[PDB]
């Protein structure tokens, strides 16, 4: 019944996934040894969505871990919740990542893909009504960026009906950490457009901004950074796992938010966030959450929606609250700021409520939006790639793995067409 | 004896039904499990011994809402086969509900309903609840009604559906599902009532002193109207009204069936001390636009026929005087060709309260059902919203990929235009 | 005719108290939940952030 | 049976009414909760189990005074729906209350008034209270009366308003509001009684030993006059007087309606022992300018119509003797074309004192209502003050910015001027 299969790719995907599983394990109340010790019977109602049952009261998540280097698996095993994962599901290589898209896609991708597909196929048969697959990877280096596209393409070939959704991290415009990110991201965009139904883009620079303003972290680390992304994932799937006044699964979200097949890149947001010295003052209520969600500063993508126009957007609420209040807030925000929204799609803001709020929070909400502000992110990488590829001899590193230079021009051509389609639908 | 059957489709139908049966158990006096601590045959079936079973069927593709009843306190009352659950939502897609997933489960529900009808030897009528915006409510409901219309023939299939609110919308594809479902109802539904959430929210905020209502309060108010409609067939009275009587008098034609609903007195506890609430006071409150369950002002349109149902200590003398007083109002418009317009019915069963509820314990109450041309205002809003979407083909790709042909969209658009033309033609005068 | 108003009046008094009990039960429970949530934020900052 | 509806506007209307209702409840004998430990229809309405509710609507644009009643002792008596409070007051601006703020809340109040009138089947008239100098008082009252003129037609709309004092004033823009109010009042109002704050202040010490009274003491005096006026409709009497009886006799012309009021005997607790307080004393002391509640000397003007209302041990023989002696007073002048000019009515119920009141339990009392040309003295003062205002355009910008058109100021000035000539022409002899 509506099970979900989780896939983690590369260094960034594995560390985010490790924090992600720690969140759901805490939410359901699973001891690190793998035995249930929680306090509410509602937690065991639908644990089949993310967890499998082993003999003896031990639960094992439907987790597939993929990397080309073993060092990442060493950290995963040594982690607090490392023992929870199935040892056979740890699939890894024995060579360096390469920091290259073509190297990951062609040379080692073919060797690893057969083993990874079989391992996933094991978990695919252990679920009655597997709704869709979930992928965690970054577009920067090439391990997740390169291999993730190949795996995503194969999954679509095997399971066309299922909803393929990915959570991708884009190269930051200023804190980019590789001389050759624009090449890797541009090549990855072509496969992402045609394969994945739903794509969520998150940028590190926005994450650093959010932590500094609101959370006031003096020395933030990746653990604090990935906690917010783990919150966003947990809220999205909350409808399947728990009761609510208005259930809304992923296939509901895809129908509402996507007007046309190619326009499916989304921007996500989370609320509430408060400095741990300021939580005394906040009269946290439904209107307070609405202000945080639609505030431009809380967005985890470094693209201002105000400069663009809004397409269909949805908001999911967790906790106990009045249905009328949620409905009125969405109506007020839609009518107050009519300049932001397109006129020809009324009722832009979809609502949904789930009954149980997360730990510690009396109520919480998550925001997912679709807008043409993504053109700014694509403009940054397009301009950088143009100045990269002008010195055409830098392509030689990708040529060694079999990548012909004509692939770069075609990838930009498809990428340029995506901008033009976004430009056209602005009016 | 003389039986009725209820069908609940979609999320809204199940939650509305949960509130409805809560009132029925208290009014009829049954434990949550079904044991005793009459009209019992009319609503419930007797399984021998001391246990009763309701004549209700719950259908939804979402297992979640059904499982809440399965794990709820009332689980022992509900017979396990009566609870039908699917695997996944219809994704708010009418094509998905009507063609892909609905056909996988339609035969299971039809067989159970036919099985249930065998025990209802004196059955007359069906009640189906819908949510127009939801995919299952519209996609599955249209398929179910098409099957039931040919299966049972001449039976009164009454419906009670939730029309989309004028401004409060939770589904973006809601206009698409509303129009396509409307095409189905106008052909296969004998008589279908409408309500909207936005008017209920305003009424629950103004009349009742409830600051922040939820779906729980809205469901209970709807259940009160349904109980009042069925109270004539469940208790003695000076003027009993059958389902055939409603069908003949409410509708003047076939395609103009759509009635409107209202209820009074909607009053909180502390106000009930402060007032007297005679028959004249409750009669006047019905026609005020504030109390209307659909956000449309009757003053823009006219009244075609009206039906009033009375419960409690009502005396036929006072009803006649109150009706005569209403006719003297120039603010209420009636067509020249329907001077009578009114049918009154009286029943002796007072309204039943619910502990921890939102309503008072009034000695008497009145239900209002009528047909008016002001409902054409709501049709204009939905028609305009659909044209804006279809001008740019904003969501065609989702529906076509689920097996529904694109040519069905203009057909539904044309059918709605004829309905609007019919209402204008009938509202005309010579 | 004069009898049925006694039915109205007696339920009228008792169910106001019934609503009063429901509201009093609700605020007390939220007060207890407030104390628990006050402890939850305490361990969040005084333990975890201080850790 | 026979009912009167009371409407209160502004701080003056509400706080005077609070003094009125304390007097009314103790006189009739109904507890503050509406229970008991007749002529109730005159000002009270009945609810089933014996709880009483007054026939009143309290309206003000500032919620402060209304909230005081809500938390006050009398909170149980009034229905919460009858206490209507606005958001922001008219800020002593006639235009603001007439156009901007008053029109926001006017529709709600009229529905409340119309809804109340249905239970008042024997309705005979409306009593409305205002402050002339205020913004909400005069400004909101003008709109209310203009609507009620077409809503109900031939119904006696009597009023009781506080006219600005000749010298004591607490508002700079007071002359603007009064004249604009005067224009609206003179057209639609059937008969509006007039009192001023300054003469109320003077008698409150001259007639009884109170060195520094407040609004509380003055309002009790106002309520006593109102109670005497409505006592004829409330109790047995040797000569019944109805509202239309006052309306026909008091006014000889349409625009000369404005009467004056007086009351006697007003005496402290101890001094009442020393004087017999017979019928002769109460009747003779009425005509003295000291007891007049409008600071205009009757000797300057003339008498054209007088009305006497008696409550006590009054015997008709003494009334004839007292009136005959009054006509022998050369100090009192009457227009030759009105020789009789007297209507008297006798009621048996004595005045009822307030525990904590400031009046003695006098065994017999009498109320005085008359119409005199001496009020032309008061009008000329307001006209002169306005001309000083408008010569230099003192506060035109405030009123113009609130939607009022500047051309209304000369029109209102002309209307007051025409009234001044009309009073002079009527007072002229032939
Ligand atoms: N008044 C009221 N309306 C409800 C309630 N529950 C659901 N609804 C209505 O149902 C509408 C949406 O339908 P869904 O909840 O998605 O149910 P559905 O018909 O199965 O839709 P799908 O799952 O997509 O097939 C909302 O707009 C609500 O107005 C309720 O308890 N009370
Ligand atoms: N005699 C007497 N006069 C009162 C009483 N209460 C208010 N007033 C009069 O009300 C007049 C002004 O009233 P305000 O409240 O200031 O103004 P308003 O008429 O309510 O209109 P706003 O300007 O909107 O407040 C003053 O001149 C007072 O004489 C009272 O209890 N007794
Ligand atoms: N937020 C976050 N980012 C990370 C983490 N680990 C790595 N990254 C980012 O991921 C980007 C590329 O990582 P890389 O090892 O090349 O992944 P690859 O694309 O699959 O090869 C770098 O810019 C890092 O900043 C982490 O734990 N948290
Ligand atoms: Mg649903
Ligand atoms: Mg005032």
């Amino acid at each position: 019944v509506r099970e979900i299969v989780h896939i983690q790719a590369g260094q960034c995907g594995n560390q985010i996934g490790a924090k992600f599983w720690e969140v759901i394990s805490d939410e359901h109340g699973i001891d690190p040894t793998g035995s249930y010790h929680g306090d509410s019977d509602l937690q065991l109602e639908r644990i089949n969505v993310y967890y499998n049952e082993a003999t003896g009261g031990k639960y094992v998540p439907r987790a597939i871990l993929v990397d080309l280097e073993p060092g990442t698996m060493d950290s995963v095993r040594a982690g607090q919740f490392g023992q929870l994962f199935r040892p056979d599901n740890f699939v890894f290589g024995q060579s360096g990542a390469g920091n290259n898209w073509a190297k990951g896609y062609y040379t080692e991708g073919q060797e690893l893909c057969e083993s990874i597909l079989d391992v996933i196929r094991k978990e695919a048969e252990s679920c009655d009504c597997l709704q869709g697959f979930q992928l965690v990877h970054s577009l920067g280096g090439g391990t997740g960026a390169g291999l993730g596209t190949l795996l995503l393409n194969k999954l679509r070939e095997e399971y066309p009906d299922r909803i393929l959704s990915t959570y991708s991290i884009v190269p930051s415009p200023k804190v980019s950490d590789t001389v050759v990110e624009p090449y890797n991201c541009t090549l990855s965009v072509h496969q992402l457009v045609e394969s994945a139904d739903e794509v969520f883009c998150i940028d590190n620079e926005a994450l650093y901004d959010i932590c500094f303003r609101t959370l006031k972290l003096t020395t933030p680390t990746y653990g604090d950074l990935n906690h917010l992304v783990s919150m966003v994932m947990s809220g999205t799937t909350c409808a399947l796992r728990f009761p609510g006044q208005l259930n809304s699964d992923l296939r509901k979200l895809a129908v509402n938010l996507v007007p046309f097949p190619r326009l499916h890149f989304f921007i996500v947001g989370f609320a509430p966030l408060t400095s741990r010295g300021s939580q005394q003052y906040r009269a946290l209520t439904v209107p307070e959450l609405t202000s945080q969600l639609f505030d431009n500063k809380n967005m985890m993508a470094a693209c201002d929606p105000r400069r663009g126009v809004y397409l269909t957007a949805s908001a999911h609420f967790r906790g106990r609250m009045s249905s009328k209040e949620v409905d009125e807030q969405m109506l007020n925000i839609q009518a107050r700021n009519t300049s932001y929204f397109v006129e020809w799609i009324p009722s832009n803001v979809k609502s949904a409520i789930c009954d149980i709020p997360p730990r510690g929070l009396k109520m919480a909400a998550t925001f997912i939006g679709n807008t043409t502000a993504f053109r700014e992110l694509f403009t940054r990488v397009d301009s950088q790639f143009q100045k990269m590829y002008a010195r055409r001899a830098f392509i030689h590193w990708y040529v060694n793995e079999g990548l012909e230079t004509v692939e770069f021009d075609e990838a930009r051509s498809n990428m340029t067409d995506l901008i033009q389609e976004y430009e056209m639908y602005e009016t | 004896m003389r039986e009725v059957i209820s069908i609940h489709v979609g999320q809204a139908g199940v939650q509305i039904g949960n509130g409805c049966w809560e009132l029925y158990c208290l009014e009829h006096g049954i434990q949550p499990d079904g044991q005793l601590p009459d009209a019992f045959n009319t609503f419930f079936s007797e399984t021998g011994a001391g246990k009763h079973v309701p004549r209700a069927v719950f259908v939804d593709l979402e297992p979640t809402v059904v499982d809440e009843v399965r794990t709820g306190t009332y689980r022992q009352l509900f017979h396990p086969e009566q609870l039908i659950s699917g695997k996944e939502d219809a994704a708010n897609n009418y094509a998905r509900g009507h063609y892909t997933v609905g056909k996988e489960i339609i035969d299971l529900t039809l067989d159970r309903i036919r099985k249930l009808a065998d025990q209802c030897t004196g059955l007359q009528g069906f009640l189906i609840f819908h949510s127009f915006g939801g995919g299952t409510g519209a996609g599955f409901g249209s398929l179910l009604l098409e099957r039931l219309s040919v299966d049972y023939g001449k039976k009164s299939k009454l419906e009670f559906t939730v029309y989309p609110s004028p401004q409060v919308s939770t589904a973006i594809v809601e206009p698409y599902n509303s129009i396509l479902a409307t095409h189905s109802m106008i052909d296969h539904s004998d008589c279908a009532f409408m309500v909207d959430n936005e008017a209920l929210y305003d009424l629950c905020r103004r009349a009742l002193d409830i600051e922040r209502p939820t779906y729980t309060n809205l469901n209970r108010l709807i259940g009160q109207v349904v109980s009042s409609l069925t109270a004539s067939l469940r208790f003695d009275g000076a003027l009993n009204v059958d389902f055939t009587e409603f069908q003949t008098n409410l509708v003047p034609y076939a395609r103009i069936h759509f009635p409107i609903c209202s209820y009074a007195p909607v009053i909180s506890a502390e106000k009930a001390y402060h007032e007297q609430l005679s028959v004249a006071e409750i009669t006047n409150s019905l026609f005020e636009p504030a109390n209307m369950m659909v956000k449309c002002d009757p003053r823009h349109g006219k009244y075609m026929a009206c039906t009033l149902l009375y419960r409690g200590d009502v005396v036929p003398k006072d009803v006649s005087a109150a009706v005569a007083t209403i006719k003297t109002k120039r603010t209420i418009q009636f067509v020249d060709w329907c001077p009578t317009g009114f049918k009154m019915g009286i029943n002796y069963q007072p309204p039943t309260v619910v502990p921890g509820g939102d309503l008072a314990k009034v000695q008497r109450a009145v239900c209002m059902l009528a047909n008016t041309t002001a409902i054409a205002e709501a049709w204009s809003r939905l028609d305009h919203k659909f044209d804006l979407m279809y001008a740019k083909r904003a969501f065609v790709h989702w529906y076509v990929g689920e097996g529904m042909e694109e040519a069905e969209f203009p057909e539904a658009r044309e059918d709605l235009a004829l309905l609007e033309k019919d209402y204008d033609e009938v509202a005309a005068e010579s | 005719e004069d009898l049925d108003e006694v039915k109205k009046i007696n339920s009228e008094m008792v169910a106001a108290k019934a609503r009063t009990f429901r509201d009093q039960q609700l605020e007390i429970h939220r007060q207890m939940k407030e104390d628990e949530k006050a402890e939850e934020r305490s361990i969040a900052d005084m333990l975890e952030e201080n850790r």
